[PDB]
């Protein structure tokens, strides 16, 4: 039958990048015009592939990442690009076939006493691969010597927390983004549209 | 536009042992992790006092605190030491660069008012044989700082032809003192006759006007 | 492994050169921090310029984009600021840093100074002791110390026998890219006549050392 996309893109709780969620997508049919929930800052761009007519292709899966991010972050989650998300938390391959949706979730995601759910990965070695997700919580080794599990001078916990309260501006204000990957390969498409 | 973070105030002058607040002011609302608090002293490096705001670097005295959310962030010293007279600056280290920083308080020694004593030199002659004409107004070891000096040629004012220079603080009186010098060609130095600075400060009732006239 | 940054390789060089600038960190590795450079003008503020991520990415202030690069030698443990087509108003002392909560490593600072002029010694002029009338019983005179670059000079009096009521102001940069400079002294209207005043500038780019005597005048 139908493909669970509002099971992911009106769920109630999204992840912290760095732990960006992924639902593989299979054996449904995929009905993309509902796409639209007329949110605040909608962001709706394709790579490999027009919006448009996008009910009449077939795949033989689709991957659907979720996370939320801070407003100017949007920018990152794109091919080829560099920065906080896309070199420690989420890498789109240079040659990304899908589509990203971003939407302002000031609304969800913001507490006047401040939101520090969220969290994203500041300190890592080396770049992310495409579709890498790293979890480690391990203290980060910014010096010659051990850490040993312990915070402190050139020892540093990975994350850090978003902060999202909701009068700060649109740029730290959180989003909610929605990365939907197509994947054929020599297999049944398993994920069409009507015809 | 951008993140702009503005500073009052600018110069601010307390005594030892006074409870000292500088405000730094964001132009839009940012985490509280992002400001940093910095000291520098002249001639040497900025120091790191307060990060995410309100955590206190290790080594820094305990007297320094830090706190404020959203556009409105502040820095405090709750008994001024004699070593914590410097610049203090106000800085954001956000998720993706640019960078900003405020553009930083200077800590000064209050002291009583002291009127400017004021002097005018004219243009040397051994200058004006090289083609240029140098005339210098002093005011001479005031408080506080801050005085306008106005130049007046036959009664015209001049702008744009002078620069001016103030001294640091005095080690022993805490005061300042100020040079201003108007620079004009020995043709256009000339073509005129009275030469005057006029300075104007709290100190003095009234402005007060040095001159002399080309030809004594 | 006392932590310390310490910076190399600035200097004077014309509008359009090039210059590498290097700093050396001991306490922390370079390539697994975030690494800073920032820049301060002369009587100015703290200015970002570049920042290089453990990762590898690199970013730069909008002034410099193109024209400098940001790198680390890993073996060396050293960070580089390479400058290109350098222009006037990249002047200033620059610093490296670390940042991690804060930056709280700071490099001592190497000076970058980018000038069209030439080298070229002070002209010391006298400001004798008002012509006309006194400020009950004390005078004041000077020495002007005009057209020199670059900075510093040094200006004492009569000597070194004459150090209180000294007054050496900061440089002003003049339109035409050279420095002046005031060196007034407060002295008792009486020693006017008995009292001899010289004041002594060195400048030891330009290799000069000048003695001008100050006297009132006519």
């Amino acid at each position: 039958n139908l493909c669970p996309f509002d099971e992911v893109f009106n769920a109630t709780r999204f992840a912290s990048v760095y732990a960006w969620n992924r639902k593989r997508i299979s054996n449904c049919v995929a009905d993309y015009s509902v796409l639209y929930n007329l949110a605040p800052f909608f962001t709706f761009k394709c790579y490999g592939v027009s919006p448009t007519k996008l009910n009449d292709l077939c795949f033989t899966n689709v991957y659907a990442d979720s996370f939320v991010i801070r407003g100017d972050e949007v920018r990152q989650i794109a091919p080829g690009q560099t920065g906080n998300i896309a070199d420690y938390n989420y890498k789109l391959p240079d040659d990304f076939t899908g589509c990203v949706i971003a939407w302002n979730s000031n609304k969800l995601d913001s507490k006047v006493s401040g939101n520090y759910n969220y969290l994203y990965r500041l300190f890592r070695k080396s770049n992310l691969k495409p579709f890498e997700r790293d979890i480690s919580t391990e203290i980060y080794q910014a010096g010659n010597k051990p850490c040993n599990g312990v915070a402190g001078f050139n020892c540093y916990f990975p994350l850090r927390s978003y902060s999202f309260r909701p009068t700060y501006g649109v740029g730290h204000q959180p989003y909610r983004v929605v990365v939907l990957s197509f994947e054929l390969l020599h297999a049944p498409a398993t994920v069409c549209g009507p015809k | 536009d951008d993140i702009v973070m503005t500073q009052s105030p600018s110069f601010l002058s307390a005594s030892v042992g006074d409870r000292v607040t500088i405000t730094c002011r964001a132009s839009q609302g940012i985490p509280s992790s992002y400001l940093a608090w910095y000291q520098q002293k002249p001639g040497k490096a900025p120091k790191l006092l307060i990060y995410a705001a309100s955590t206190l670097q290790s080594g820094v005295p305990s007297r320094f605190s830090g706190s404020g959310s959203g556009t409105e962030f502040t820095l405090t010293i709750s008994s001024l030491q004699p070593e914590d007279f410097a610049t203090y600056y106000c800085q954001q280290l956000n998720s993706y660069p640019p960078y900003t920083f405020g553009q930083g308080t200077k800590l000064e020694i209050k002291r009583t008012v002291a009127a400017p004593s004021v002097f005018i030199f004219p243009p040397s002659d051994e200058q004006l044989k090289s083609g240029t004409a140098s005339v210098v107004c002093l005011l001479n070891n005031f408080y506080p700082r801050e005085a306008k000096v106005q130049w007046k040629v036959d009664n015209a004012l001049q702008s744009g032809n002078s620069q001016e220079s103030v001294t640091e603080q005095d080690s022993k009186d805490s005061t300042y003192s100020l040079s201003s010098t108007l620079t004009l060609s020995k043709a256009d130095y000339e073509k005129h006759k009275v030469y005057a600075c006029e300075v104007t400060h709290q100190g003095l009732s009234s402005p007060v006007t040095k001159s002399f006239n080309r030809g004594e | 492994d006392e932590v310390q940054l310490v910076e190399s390789g600035g200097g004077l060089v014309q509008p359009g050169g090039s210059l590498r600038l290097s700093c050396a960190a001991s306490g922390f590795i370079v390539g697994w921090n975030y690494m800073s450079w920032v820049r301060q003008a002369p009587g100015k503020g703290l200015e970002w310029v570049s920042v290089i991520y453990p990762g590898g990415s690199t970013y730069y202030a909008d002034s410099v984009k193109g024209r400098f690069t940001i790198s680390r030698h890993n073996s060396k443990n050293t960070l580089y600021l390479q400058m290109n087509s350098l222009r006037a108003e990249d002047t200033a002392v620059y610093y490296c840093a670390r940042e991690a909560y804060g930056m709280d490593v700071w490099g001592q600072g190497t000076t970058v100074t980018v000038s069209s002029a030439s080298t070229k010694g002070p002209s010391v002029f006298p400001l004798a002791p008002s012509s006309k009338s006194t400020s009950g019983g004390t005078a004041a005179l000077g020495c002007l110390v005009k057209d020199y670059f670059p900075e510093p000079v040094t200006v004492s009096w009569n000597s070194g026998a004459l150090t209180s009521g000294v007054h050496t102001f900061p440089a002003v940069l003049q339109s035409s890219g050279l420095y002046s400079l005031s060196s007034v002294v407060t002295v008792p209207s009486s020693s006017l006549g008995t009292q001899t005043y010289i004041c002594n500038v060195n400048h030891k780019p330009s290799n000069t050392k000048v003695d001008k005597r100050v006297e009132p005048k006519s």
